[PDB]
């Protein structure tokens, strides 16, 4: 009789699910028109045609994907924001993590963020995103775990890209799961 | 011929240490006094200070420094280990001498002198540590392993000792400790976290160890849970994780080989499953078996004295000890009948462990003749029957 | 007829290397003459700089080579082969040998000149690398593998090899190194990260190796916890990265062969579980067992000498080694009966792991002496009792 | 993945040095010749079966990777009429597993866009050396009771189908090493047709290995007395009769017989080993060197018998 160990994917897939998510949201949040409608994860995902931006995401997320794997991350926030780097659309992926159901309910996620353009009011185009990595340690403790990437550097919690406000949450999702408490919600301003 | 004395000083009393040292010198050297204990009477102020004075094995020309102590009345202190959501106590933590372990070291009776060897081991450890003998030329890893048939006083000697030493080594080491390890918290379902936190637990023990006055006593009960033999089979049975923990304990049992304020008391009763690289690191490897006739008689003496003190027994009568019994010549007299008959009960009940030997009065008064106060003239017989029952209770179990 | 002589010079002094070289040179020119060492020097400057001089094996001054070394006193500098996200120790990177490794070679005593075998093996490695021998027509990967019962010195031999090789190659290489890789801190709970960590670890090793003069001995003490049986650990599935780390390890070791200054010392208590692709990739699959009667005699000689030094035993005596005992004729003329009794103990102490063999004087003293100071024959008979009791403990544990 | 443009300075001494007596090397040669000739001949696979896959297997450390590399060299130089050059690709299975699919899929897709760019010009002859194939079936055996299969099994299967995607053209060869002789759960066991077994070299190969080793030891005067040794053709025409000129050959032949089945890589390390332990000298004479090599082969046998 064979008792046996396990092989978790727990903390990493999230951000790369965010990858799909962000590749979707960068599309849906109307902050990408260089996006193209494609097919992935059995949904009408809208991705980017630029392999250059694909590698930009490789740097931004897929370099920190095992670095984001620390469980200290509270709010993986896609701040959808103007030139001032302050949110209008706080896609707060409040990752309340209790450590294929993940895509079983991110089916609803991707699908409804896709529908979010029927909920998201007309956000002005020409506004970018920042990936605010809310950890359990304030003011960007342990620069190494955030600047893991050699070619891709990181910065501390400088006063501009550290704060957010105007938290009107219409919880477009509350999709609790087994591994994840993906309390995603779109806090409008 | 040095003879030791322990003095229990209450938690209520507050008189400083040396004051009660000199007080007990006045006491003992006004009486000017194998093991005979006195209570805290015969003088007012010491009655307000001390509780009991006990001697351990005649003119007492050379005495010891009085071992004077307060029991701590706070039990375990659960200490989790995981960074987040431990929810499983990984290590209980007494600060000796605790309250519960009191009188434990004296109830246990071995008539083979396991206590003597297991005691002098630490004294010689100190002797070689203080005079600075080179590690390379003579060395030892500090591990004690105890094995035998189940229920013979193996976990009760790994804890009655971690108190007795702190009483003996009070002048040198000023507070003992005791860490009871919860083996089943160390393992983990996750891929490599099964040993990656055994190292964390031994790191915490080390962090406790650095204070060079502490006298840490790491205790591992039922070691086979922690060092199961490495060669089970090639299949998924005992996954790759159970090959790398048993050699993660072994790489920590020797990284705390250099300190001299550490002992590692460990118990197990099924030895043939302990890995062989652990069954050799051990420094004493002591075997304690079910008690013999004299130990049985002493156990029954203790039980009877406790009951007739607690009045679950009719007006009490005195009992004779093997020394006095041999001195009188086994003659049938006005008192010796009880001694001889209890001797037969002892001479009948060999082969049983300690647990049953201590249950037996309770069953013999719980099943057989029951009348809330029972005379010893009958109660001894009421025990004998119970003895036979156990043997019968074995045969029907085959 | 090359004869090596090495001098330990005290860390306080700072005299220039060649001046003290010529000074100890005319020291030998004063001596002009068996492995012998001195500490009772005469010349003042000689006393201020050097602590000891040692001759290592009737050859007066045929030819000598002189090595000078500076023992370090600071411990290993730990390192975290991680991005500081998770705090886990990775390798205890040493430096040119610390004072903890001093005397280690002298302590270890082996039956038939295996020590010299590894010595001239590494010497031959550098010698062949010197003649620019073509790599493809004849080649060799450096891996050494020591295996056998527990306690035979195999995790005490790699460090001593690091020591004496860094001492001997001092004329050719200024400093050595040592990297005791921690096997359990390489895997991860997430899958596919063990492969990412192993390549970073060995890439760090390559960085440390890049200085073509800097000598590096990687030490993998528990390879059987790092190289799981590749086919056996696939039946009864482990996670993906169980036989996905063995392949990467093998690839990096096969890669490391093209660097001039590398040795890879590995040890294993269990051979039936290591691998089939590894247990044949090692050059010297050297087998070390329990020491024989002569090695045991030398062990006990070292132990008794040390106890005479630290005054655990009061009267200093003289014990004739075996090669003197040959010439004396083994007569009973009251000069060498003590060494004869020690030889009898060496005879009856066959098969012990050789770690118990250093332990045994301490155990004997503790259990059967119960005194703080003794003569020699008492300690010998106590050691006899101790070896007998070790046999009894082995018997009763089955 | 690794990459080799053409047999380089590291790619002559192998095939000039790898020595098997069953002449399996010529067998691999003409097998691949038949494969390529049938392929350009447009024979149909249904009636007569032919695939561009060759599998090599046997005990570990017997030449399989070196044999694959040297075979690639030999075939790309021999085929001096169709392909001007070749390309050798060593695809390591380790570096393909990201955290989850949506990264590993793009990674393998990029790798095989590079592969398609390479093969787009059919001027050359391209190889792939899937080093170990059992590292793709172990990850597939864990559908339950292991890691998240969506990130392990799916990726390896998406590589296994891309293998059949690449194999479809007319100038590709597939080379693999397995090291198990019963079967493989991947579709490279039953569907493979060139499944050659490699074992330890036979008694006639130990002589040719040892003579090359001794010659290399001669090249830089490690052995001082430069005495002349004779190829096995000489010992067979002479009649195996002792004399004053062909005795070293005799002793070395007895050695070769004694060293039958150790390994390929080991019978190449034995002179160094013998010199390291049993010679203890900076320069050696061949007469005692052969006795030392005798002691070394005895030692290697004793060790392989000593590991229980
Ligand atoms: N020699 C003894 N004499 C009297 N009682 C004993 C003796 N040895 C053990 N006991 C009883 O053992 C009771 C405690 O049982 P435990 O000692 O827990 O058994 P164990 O001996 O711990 O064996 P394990 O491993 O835990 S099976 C003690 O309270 C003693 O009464
Ligand atoms: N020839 C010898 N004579 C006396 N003592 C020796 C000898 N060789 C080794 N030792 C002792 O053995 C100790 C080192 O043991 P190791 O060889 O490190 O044990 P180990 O092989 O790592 O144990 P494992 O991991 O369970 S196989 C040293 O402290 C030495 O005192
Ligand atoms: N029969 C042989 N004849 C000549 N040279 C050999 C022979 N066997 C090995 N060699 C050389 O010795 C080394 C052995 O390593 P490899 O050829 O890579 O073995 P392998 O094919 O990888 O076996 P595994 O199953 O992967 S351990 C190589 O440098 C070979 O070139």
């Amino acid at each position: 009789r064979q008792d046996l160990n396990f092989g978790q994917v727990v903390a990493d897939v999230l951000c790369e699910f965010l990858e799909v998510a962000v590749h979707l949201i960068l599309y849906v949040r109307e902050v990408y028109g260089i996006f193209q409608k494609r097919k992935k994860y059995n949904v009408p995902v809208q991705m980017s045609c630029h392999p250059e931006l694909n590698q930009y995401i490789q740097d931004t997320l897929h370099c920190v994907k095992p670095l984001l794997e620390k469980n200290d991350v509270e709010k993986v926030v896609v701040v959808i924001l103007d030139k001032e780097h302050r949110p209008v659309e706080k896609f707060v992926f409040e990752i309340t993590q209790p450590p294929s159901h993940v895509e079983q309910l991110l089916r609803a996620f991707i699908l409804k963020i896709s529908v979010c353009d029927a909920v998201l009011d007309h956000n002005p185009p020409g506004c970018t995103f920042t990936v605010l990595v809310h950890t359990r340690e304030a003011a960007t403790r342990n620069m190494e775990k955030i600047q893991v990437i050699k070619d891709f550097p990181w910065i501390l919690a400088d006063e501009q890209d550290v704060h957010m406000h105007d938290p009107r949450l219409i919880p477009l999702k509350t999709m609790t799961s087994d591994i994840l408490k993906m309390q995603l919600y779109v806090e409008e301003r | 011929p040095t003879v030791h004395v322990e003095v229990h000083q209450r938690g209520s009393s507050t008189a400083k240490k040396e004051d009660i040292n000199l007080s007990v010198r006045k006491l003992l050297n006004r009486h000017n006094i194998g093991d005979y204990t006195w209570t805290e009477f015969d003088e007012p102020f010491l009655t307000r200070n001390v509780q009991s004075v006990s001697i351990i094995d005649d003119l007492s020309a050379c005495t010891v420094a009085l071992h004077i102590f307060q029991l701590n009345e706070d039990g375990p202190s659960s200490e989790n280990l995981e960074e987040e959501t431990e929810n499983i106590i990984a290590a209980n933590h007494w600060v000796l001498p605790a309250a519960e372990f009191h009188g434990l070291w004296d109830s246990l009776v071995y008539d083979v002198e396991v206590k003597s060897h297991l005691l002098d081991y630490v004294m010689t450890t100190l002797l070689f540590s203080d005079k600075n003998v080179n590690s390379n030329l003579i060395t030892w890893n500090r591990v004690v392993l105890l094995h035998g048939p189940p229920g013979t006083g193996k976990t009760s000697l790994c804890k009655a000792l971690a108190q007795k030493l702190t009483i003996r080594l009070s002048s040198r080491y000023r507070y003992g400790q005791l860490i009871e390890i919860n083996s089943h918290s160390l393992f983990s379902k996750w891929f490599s976290e099964s040993g990656k936190l055994v190292t964390k637990m031994f790191q915490k023990i080390q962090d406790l160890i650095d204070d060079k006055d502490a006298l840490v006593f790491v205790l591992i009960d039922q070691v086979e849970s922690l060092t199961a033999a490495r060669n089970a089979c090639r299949a998924g049975t005992e996954p790759s994780d159970a090959i790398r923990v048993v050699n993660a304990v072994l790489t920590q049992i020797d990284q705390i080989k250099r300190h001299s304020n550490v002992v590692i008391l460990t118990t197990s009763n099924i030895t043939e499953k302990i890995d062989v690289a652990f069954v050799d690191r051990a420094d004493i490897k002591q075997y304690i078996g079910p008690p013999s006739a004299a130990a049985i008689f002493k156990i029954y003496l203790s039980c009877l004295e406790e009951l007739m003190k607690c009045q679950i027994i009719y007006p009490r009568q005195q009992l004779l000890t093997l020394r006095e019994l041999e001195m009188i010549g086994f003659i049938e007299n006005n008192v010796s009948k009880l001694s001889l008959l209890l001797n037969d009960i002892s001479r009948k009940s060999e082969g049983l462990s300690g647990r049953v030997l201590r249950k037996l009065p309770f069953l013999a008064h719980a099943l057989y003749v029951q009348a809330p106060t029972v005379t010893i003239e009958g109660f001894l017989q009421a025990l004998s029957l119970a003895v036979d029952k156990q043997f019968e209770e074995r045969k029907k179990l085959a």
